[PDB]
RNA sequence: UUGACCUCAAAUCAGGUAGGAGUACCCGCUGAACUUAAGCAUAUCAAUAAGCGGAGGAAAAGAAACCAACCGGGAUUGCCUUAGUAACGGCGAGUGAAGCGGCAAAAGCUCAAAUUUGAAAUCUGGUACCUUCGGUGCCCGAGUUGUAAUUUGGAGAGGGCAACUUUGGGGCCGUUCCUUGUCUAUGUUCCUUGGAACAGGACGUCAUAGAGGGUGAGAAUCCCGUGUGGCGAGGAGUGCGGUUCUUUGUAAAGUGCCUUCGAAGAGUCGAGUUGUUUGGGAAUGCAGCUCUAAGUGGGUGGUAAAUUCCAUCUAAAGCUAAAUAUUGGCGAGAGACCGAUAGCGAACAAGUACAGUGAUGGAAAGAUGAAAAGAACUUUGAAAAGAGAGUGAAAAAGUACGUGAAAUUGUUGAAAGGGAAGGGCAUUUGAUCAGACA
RNA sequence: GUCGAAUUUGGGUAUAGGGGCGAAAGACUAAUCGAACCAUCUAGUAGCUGGUUCCUGCCGAAGUUUCCCUCAGGAUAGCAG
RNA sequence: CGUGGAGGUCAGUGACGAAGCCUAGACCGUAAGGUCGGGUCGAACGGCCUCUAGUGCAGAUCUUGGUGGUAGUAGCAAAUAUUCAAAUGAGAACUUUGAAGACUGAAGUGGGGAAAGGUUCCACGUCAACAGCAGUUGGACGUGGGUUAGUCGAUCCUAAGA
RNA sequence: CUAUCUAGCGAAACCACAGCCAAGGGAACGGGCUUGGCAGAAUCAGCGGGGAAAGAAGACCCUGUUGAGCUUGACUCUAGU
RNA sequence: AAACUUUCAACAACGGAUCUCUUGGUUCUCGCAUCGAUGAAGAACGCAGCGAAAUGCGAUACGUAAUGUGAAUUGCAGAAUUCCGUGAAUCAUCGAAUCUUUGAACGCACAUUGCGCCCCUUGGUAUUCCAGGGGGCAUGCCUGUUUGAGCGUCAUUU
C-alpha cells in the first residue's frame, strides 16, 4: 500500500486529478505498451503514445487491426488510428476512438528527444 | 452549524390560511415564501444538528483491557474457536502453531509466503483473496471500497524483515509480542485468531 | 432618455451586444453543456435598472 | 423544576457555552508535533542535552515541605561555592536564579554537591574548531536525579 | 550696517512614512435587550451581540513593588488539578476565582539618575571612490537644553593591593532548510459468456509494489501510479561541519583582598468622593474631580481603626523566543459524515436568474450510449411530424433521452350499479391457483 | 364640491423613526403607521394550541391529600410499572 | 419486525442479469414482516454474530414537488361599426391593395417634446413560443442597417441648498 | 348589451367520505346511526330552502403571573434646569 | 342492451419517486505566514478567425517575454514550415513586461468620458492663440535643504 504522506488513496481526489489533468499530464497517462518485439528490442515496457507511431489494437472489437496514429486526442483521452474508422450510413467515414492502454506499439517514431526518452528509461535502442 | 439558518425568514403569523413556520421574505424568486429553519422544512435545519463534542472514544480500565486480550490470546489455542472463526486450520499440525525464529529474518515476500505455506497457512491465505468482494454500502465510495476475510496473524519477537516481507500479502497481519493488539486477536470481537508464533516470540510471552 | 449621459449610453451599448442567441457552433464542442442562452433579455420583459 | 430526592446540581451553562467548547481532537497530533519538536531541537542543539541543571529545593507550605523538589536556578551563593561565576555557569547548562536565597545549609550543600558532580560528569568543548564528537545524553534531570 | 540665536512659516524643495483591504485567532474602547428569576426593578443573560480604534504569524504576557507564612518558593504562557471550592448573591434565581502540587516550554535582560572634561569620544544627510543589506575620505548638518563609552540593584562605582586566565573580523565548499525536474517490478497465454473481458475456468509472474485512479463490466500483473531506491536543478542562510585569508591590540573581558561610596522614575504613590467592574466581602481592578507624599522610604501581607513588631518585594520608564489561540488565508492527509427535497444557498454560465428606490432578499436546475453510431434513403404532409427503413447489446435508450413508483389519465378486457361507495362472518356462482396421489 | 385663488402643478432642495411632517384625521412618512422599512441579537419566552412515525406479550391508573400570587400550572402523598 | 452505515464471518448472490419497479399468481409468520414465480430492468447486493444512529408517518391551517374533482364550467359583453371584391398564401372574419360605410372633430385617435424606457426605429427573412379567437400580421423571432452640429442641448453662471 | 346555443380559448373558490326524507335517541337542531316513508339510466335552463356553504386560529367576553399606545403625586429612575 | 360510474389487469399517457451513480458538500487532523501609495481589495468597459455566458486577460487584451516539456490544438476553418527542432501546445512553469476607465485614489470635479496649471517636444508664419506627443501638480507627518517672518532676542557697525 501507500507508505508516503504525500500520496493520496482518496478516490474523489484521484478522479478529479484525472479528468482535470492538463494536456501535459495526459501525454503520460496516454502511454501504450511496446509490442513483445519492440520491448526486447528497446529494453523498455511502455511509452507515452505520440502521433506518427504504429500500433496494433490488442483489445476490443477492432482487435487485430493495425495502422498509424492519425491524432492523439488528448482532450478526449482517446487516440485515433488512421485506417480504423466507422463507415457511416451516408457513407461518410468517421474516426473510431481508441485507448492507448488497449493498443500496442509496433513501430516507434524517433526524435533526438524520443531517443533520449528511451535512453533515460535505461534501454538499448537498436 | 450555520445550515438552514442562512435566511431572514419570519412567521407570517396566523390569519393567512397558511401554517406558522417562518417563511422567506421578498419576492421574484420563489425561494421567497417558503418554510424556513424548520426541521420538517425543505432546506431547514436538521433536528438536533450533529456536533463535534459528541463522545467519540471510550475509556476502558487498563486491567480489564488486559484481561480481555489475555482471554483473546488464550483462545488462539483451542482449535475449535479458531475453526469457528473462519480460519482453515484442519490441515495444520498443532496449535499453538510455533515456527522457527528464523522466520523473523525473511526479507522477501515470496520467501515468506513460501514459509507460511510450508507451515499450513496456505488454505487460510487462499480463503482471503478468494473472498474479496465489493463493499455493499455507500462506504464503497467513502474510501472503504473493497472487502475481504482476515488471514493469519504472524507474531515475532524482533523484526528482521518479516514485517516488511508479509506486508503485501492479502490478509496477513504481523505483530510484535510486546504489543499484541486486542483488535487483531479477536477481530470483530470473535475469539480464536489463527496465530503463527515464532519461537522467540512464543517464549517472550511468559 | 433621448438626452443621455455617456455612461448610460455605454451600458446601453453593452446590453445591445449581449442580446444575441447562443452562437450555434459552441453547441458542438466536446463536453459542451450550454444549450441556449439563459441570460437573454427583452426590453418589454425585464428592465435594466439603468 | 424541582422534584424527587436528588442532589442539587450546579451546572453553569447559562451563557453561550457552545461557542467556547474546546474538544482536543489534536491530542495525538500535538503529541507527535511535540516529539518532533524535541527531536528537531536535540539536533540543532549539538551534543547539548535539551534541558538545564536544576537545584534541589524544599517545596513550600505545610502540606508539601516534607518533599524536596527541583527548583529553578542555583542562587549566586551556591554557584560561587562551586567555583564558577554566574555568567559562565549559564553557558554551561546550569540554571542560575538571582531570586533564591539560602537560609538552610543542608540544602545549600546539596546544591553545591550537585554542582560538583555535574561539573565532573560533563565535558566542555574548546572554543576553537575541533568539536570532538561526543554523542548527546538527552537529559540532565535523568542523569542527575533529585 | 552686518552676523548669529530662539521660536514660527513656505516650497511641485531632497528622501521617506500613514490611509484602504481583510479581520478565524489577538490588543483595546463602547455596549444592549430577548432571556432566567415561574410576576419584577437589584441580579441574570453578559463584563455577551451589534458599534469604534489597533497588530501579528501568532497577539498579549514576561524577569516580581510576585507568591507566600513553609525546612519557604522564584519571569511569563498553557494543560491536569485546585473547585462548582473560598467568596459574591431580592444570601433568591444564580454566580465564582487564587496560592500550593504534576506536566508542556523554558531565557534572559536595558534604560533614567554619574565630570570623557587631558580633549562629543556619538549621529542623519550630501559627495567621491570601493570588495554596496555595507566600508572609507571629505563637507554641510545634528548635538553640551547632552549625542557615545561606563553602570541597572542580582548590583555596581571611585580608590589601593595581587596574580593568573580569556578573544576579533572576513571569504569559499559542504550539510542544514526552501523551491523544484527525471527515472526506477511482474501475463494482456488458452477456453467459456459478452457489443465490450476488467467476468468465470486453466496455466503463470512480480510483491520493501495486492493504496488509489484510468481503460467499452469486480484489473496487483493493459496504462498512470504504489513501494524501494537513484540521478539532478534553482535558492535562501549564518544554525554548524569543514576549510582558507587577514590578527583585531600598545585593545577588550573574568576573578581574590583592603577602603570609600552606592546616584535608583511625582499631579506620581497615596487619600477622599463618584461611577463602573470583580469571587474580592468597612470596598478586586479601572476612570473622573478634589487632596497630594517620602527616603532606615515605599508597596503588599483578602475585616475597618490606633499602637508595637515581623515577613516579603522595590512601583510610578523599557525589550524578549518557546510551550498557547485560530468557523480567515496558502498548501496537504483524512472520516462508522450527506448522497441531488440530502450535503454549504450554490455537484450546473450560483451569490447567478429574478425581486426591491434602497439597506438587502435570492431560487430552481446533475445521469442517452462503450461509442453520436444523434436515424442515410423511401413514402404521406404546407409544416411539425407520421409510416417504413437504418444504427445500436438494447430505441422496452431517440438530445422529451438510465431505471421510470404514486396520485391522476386514454384505450382494451372483465364485472356490478332502483338516493353514495367502501367493510365483518358465511356460502352459491364465475375466474384463477398451490399441494398431495401414485 | 370648487374653478383667479389659503388656486393647480413639474423640476430642484430641506426635514428620518420615540424621529420627521401635520389648516389636527393618530393623519401622512414608497399598497407598510397608536411608532416605517432592512439585517442581526433570534431556533427570543410561551403554565397555552397543534403534531409526535413498527408489531406482539404481560401488568395497569388518576381526576383525591397537603403547600404554592395556587384556580388551564407545579411541588407532595396516593394509585401504576 | 424493518431501515442507513461499521467490525467479523458464509472463500455468500450477480452481466448466463445485482438493485429497483410491476403482478385481485404462490408459500411462511398472530403480527411487524419474510420468501418464491412471472414481467420490466441494467451493476451491483444479501444471510448470520456483533457495532452504530440524522432509524420506521396519515394527520401537525406540516415542508417541497407533482395531481385531481370542480370543468370544456365562470367566462373571453366598457370605449357607437362594420361591408364587398381582388392580390398573397398549404391555410384569410383578422395580412396587403382597391371600393364602400363610419370615427376621432383640432381641449384630436392630429403634429412634436420633458421624465422614463433603451433599439422598441428601419429593412429583409419569418410563426415554435407570445399578442387570454386567429395570424401569412406585430412593439414577437432570426439576420442586418441607422443617431453627423463653432451656432440645438449639455458644457459656463449663480438659486434653495450641498 | 348579457345570459342562452355554436367555434376557438379557458381559469378560481372550495373538497373527511359524501349528498332524498319523517320521527327517535344523541355533544340537548343528522347526509350517515335506530324505525318508518321510499327508490329506475344519463341530463339542460333556472333558483336561492338546506349544505349549522365559503371567505380570517372570534374583532365582543373570560383566562394568561402575554403585550403595546396613552395618562397620572403608582413604583423606580432620568436628559435638562 | 348501451352510454355513464366504479373496481382489477395489460398496453399507452402524465409525473419524476425509487435503485444505482458523484470532479460537490460537511467535519477532523497536519504543515505554512505572503495584500496595499512599487496603487490593494472591489467596480466599470473592453479584448478571440468564427462568443452570449463562465473562466482568462488589458489597446502588447482567452494574451506578450522567459523557463521546462517535446508534437499538438480540435466544434469548424486555419497556418502550413512547427516535428533528429532555440520547437507544437486552450500544455506545464513563471523570475520579465504590458496592464484601458476606476477604486484608500492623489490637479479640481464627477447624475459631466466636465474643467485647470506647469515642464519638454512637434505642427500651424508663434514666450503669449490653437492642435498632436511625452512628463508632471492631493493630504498629514518625519529628517534634512532652501527662501523667509517676528523690537522673542544677542551681538556688530560708524
Ligand atoms: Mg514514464
Ligand atoms: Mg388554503
Ligand atoms: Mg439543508
Ligand atoms: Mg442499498
Ligand atoms: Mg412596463
Ligand atoms: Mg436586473
Ligand atoms: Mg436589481
Ligand atoms: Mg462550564
Ligand atoms: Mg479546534
Ligand atoms: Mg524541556
Ligand atoms: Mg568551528
Ligand atoms: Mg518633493
Ligand atoms: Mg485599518
Ligand atoms: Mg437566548
Ligand atoms: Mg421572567
Ligand atoms: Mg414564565
Ligand atoms: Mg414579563
Ligand atoms: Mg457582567
Ligand atoms: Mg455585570
Ligand atoms: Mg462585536
Ligand atoms: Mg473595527
Ligand atoms: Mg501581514
Ligand atoms: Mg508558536
Ligand atoms: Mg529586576
Ligand atoms: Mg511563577
Ligand atoms: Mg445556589
Ligand atoms: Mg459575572
Ligand atoms: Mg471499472
Ligand atoms: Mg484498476
Ligand atoms: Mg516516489
Ligand atoms: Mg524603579
Ligand atoms: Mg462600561
Ligand atoms: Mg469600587
Ligand atoms: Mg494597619
Ligand atoms: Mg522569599
Ligand atoms: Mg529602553
Ligand atoms: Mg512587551
Ligand atoms: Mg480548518
Ligand atoms: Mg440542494
Ligand atoms: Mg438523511
Ligand atoms: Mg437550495
Ligand atoms: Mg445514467
Ligand atoms: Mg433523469
Ligand atoms: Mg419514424
Ligand atoms: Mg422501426
Ligand atoms: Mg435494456
Ligand atoms: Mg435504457
Ligand atoms: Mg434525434
Ligand atoms: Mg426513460
Ligand atoms: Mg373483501
Ligand atoms: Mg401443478
Ligand atoms: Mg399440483
Ligand atoms: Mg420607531
Ligand atoms: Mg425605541
Ligand atoms: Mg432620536
Ligand atoms: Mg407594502
Ligand atoms: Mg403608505
Ligand atoms: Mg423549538
Ligand atoms: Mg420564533
Ligand atoms: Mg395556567
Ligand atoms: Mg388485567
Ligand atoms: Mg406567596
Ligand atoms: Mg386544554
Ligand atoms: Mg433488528
Ligand atoms: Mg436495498
Ligand atoms: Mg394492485
Ligand atoms: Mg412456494
Ligand atoms: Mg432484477
Ligand atoms: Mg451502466
Ligand atoms: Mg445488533
Ligand atoms: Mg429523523
Ligand atoms: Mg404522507
Ligand atoms: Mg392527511
Ligand atoms: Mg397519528
Ligand atoms: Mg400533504
Ligand atoms: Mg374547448
Ligand atoms: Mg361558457
Ligand atoms: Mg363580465
Ligand atoms: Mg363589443
Ligand atoms: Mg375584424
Ligand atoms: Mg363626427
Ligand atoms: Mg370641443
Ligand atoms: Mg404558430
Ligand atoms: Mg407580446
Ligand atoms: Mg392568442
Ligand atoms: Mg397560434
Ligand atoms: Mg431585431
Ligand atoms: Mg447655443
Ligand atoms: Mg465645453
Ligand atoms: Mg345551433
Ligand atoms: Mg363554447
Ligand atoms: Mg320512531
Ligand atoms: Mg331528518
Ligand atoms: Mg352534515
Ligand atoms: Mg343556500
Ligand atoms: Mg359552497
Ligand atoms: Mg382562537
Ligand atoms: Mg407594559
Ligand atoms: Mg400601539
Ligand atoms: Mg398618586
Ligand atoms: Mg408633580
Ligand atoms: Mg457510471
Ligand atoms: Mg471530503
Ligand atoms: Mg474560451
Ligand atoms: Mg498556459
Ligand atoms: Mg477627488
Ligand atoms: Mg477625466
Ligand atoms: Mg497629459
Ligand atoms: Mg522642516
Amino acid at each position: 500500500a501507500k507508505q508516503s504522506l504525500d500520496v493520496s488513496s482518496d478516490r474523489r481526489k484521484a478522479r478529479k486529478a484525472y479528468f482535470t489533468a492538463p494536456s501535459s499530464q495526459r501525454r503520460v497517462l496516454l502511454s501504450a505498451p511496446l509490442s513483445k518485439e519492440l520491448r526486447a528490442q528497446y529494453g523498455i515496457k511502455a511509452l507515452p503514445i505520440r502521433r506518427d507511431d504504429e500500433v496494433l489494437v490488442v483489445r476490443g472489437s477492432k482487435k487485430g487491426q493495425e495502422g498509424k496514429i492519425s491524432s492523439v486526442y488528448r482532450l478526449k483521452f482517446a487516440v485515433q488510428v488512421d485506417k480504423v474508422t466507422k463507415e457511416k450510413v451516408n457513407g461518410a467515414s468517421v474516426p473510431i476512438n481508441l485507448h492507448p492502454s488497449k493498443l500496442v506499439i509496433t513501430k516507434l517514431h524517433l526524435d533526438k528527444d524520443r531517443k533520449a526518452l528511451i535512453q533515460r528509461k535505461g534501454g538499448k535502442l537498436e | 452549524e450555520k445550515a438552514g439558518h442562512q435566511t431572514s425568514a419570519e412567521s407570517w403569523g396566523t390569519g393567512r390560511a397558511v401554517a406558522r413556520i417562518p417563511r422567506v421574505g421578498g419576492g421574484g424568486t420563489g425561494r421567497s415564501g417558503q418554510g424556513a429553519f424548520g426541521n420538517m422544512c425543505r432546506g431547514g435545519r436538521m433536528f438536533a444538528p450533529t456536533k463535534t463534542w459528541r463522545k467519540w472514544n471510550v475509556k476502558v480500565n487498563h486491567n480489564e483491557k488486559r484481561y480481555a486480550t489475555a482471554s483473546a490470546i488464550a483462545a488462539t489455542a483451542v482449535a475449535s474457536l479458531v475453526l469457528a472463526r473462519g480460519h482453515r486450520v484442519e490441515k495444520i499440525p498443532e496449535i499453538p502453531l510455533v515456527v522457527s525464529t528464523d522466520l523473523e529474518s525473511i526479507q522477501k515476500t515470496k520467501e515468506a509466503v513460501a514459509a507460511l505455506k510450508a507451515v499450513g497457512a496456505h488454505s487460510d491465505l487462499l480463503k482471503v483473496l478468494k473472498s474479496k468482494k465489493l463493499r455493499a454500502g455507500k462506504g464503497k465510495y467513502r474510501n472503504r471500497r473493497w472487502t475481504q476475510r482476515r488471514g493469519p496473524l504472524v507474531v515475532y519477537a524482533e523484526d528482521n524483515g518479516i514485517v516488511k516481507a508479509l506486508r503485501n500479502v492479502p490478509g496477513v497481519e504481523t505483530a510484535n509480542v510486546a504489543s499484541l493488539n486486542l483488535l487483531q486477536l479477536a477481530p470483530g470481537a470473535h475469539l480464536g485468531r489463527f496465530v503463527i508464533w515464532t519461537e522467540a516470540a512464543f517464549t517472550k510471552l511468559d | 432618455a433621448a438626452q443621455k449621459s455617456f455612461r448610460i449610453k455605454q451600458k446601453m451599448a453593452k446590453a445591445k451586444k449581449q442580446n444575441r442567441p447562443l452562437p450555434q457552433w459552441i453547441r458542438l464542442r466536446t463536453n459542451n453543456t450550454i444549450r441556449y442562452n439563459a441570460k437573454r433579455r427583452n426590453w418589454r420583459r425585464t428592465k435594466m435598472n439603468i | 423544576a424541582i422534584s424527587k430526592n436528588l442532589p442539587i446540581l450546579k451546572n453553569h451553562f447559562r451563557k453561550h457555552w457552545q461557542e467556547r467548547v474546546k474538544v482536543h481532537f489534536d491530542q495525538a497530533g500535538k503529541k507527535v508535533s511535540r516529539r518532533n519538536a524535541r527531536a528537531t531541537r536535540a539536533a540543532k542543539i549539538a551534543p547539548r542535552p535539551l534541558d538545564l541543571l536544576r537545584p534541589v529545593v524544599r517545596a513550600p507550605t505545610v502540606k508539601y515541605n516534607r518533599k524536596v523538589r527541583a527548583g529553578r536556578g542555583f542562587t549566586l551563593a551556591e554557584v560561587k561555592a562551586a567555583g564558577l561565576t554566574a555568567a559562565y555557569a549559564r553557558t554551561i547548562g546550569i540554571a542560575v536564579d538571582h531570586r533564591r536565597q539560602n537560609r538552610n545549609q543542608e540544602i545549600f550543600d546539596a546544591n553545591v554537591q550537585r554542582l560538583k558532580e555535574y561539573q565532573s560528569k560533563i565535558i566542555v568543548f574548546p572554543r576553537n574548531g575541533k568539536a570532538p564528537e561526543a554523542e548527546q545524553v538527552l537529559s540532565a534531570a535523568a542523569t542527575f536525579p533529585i
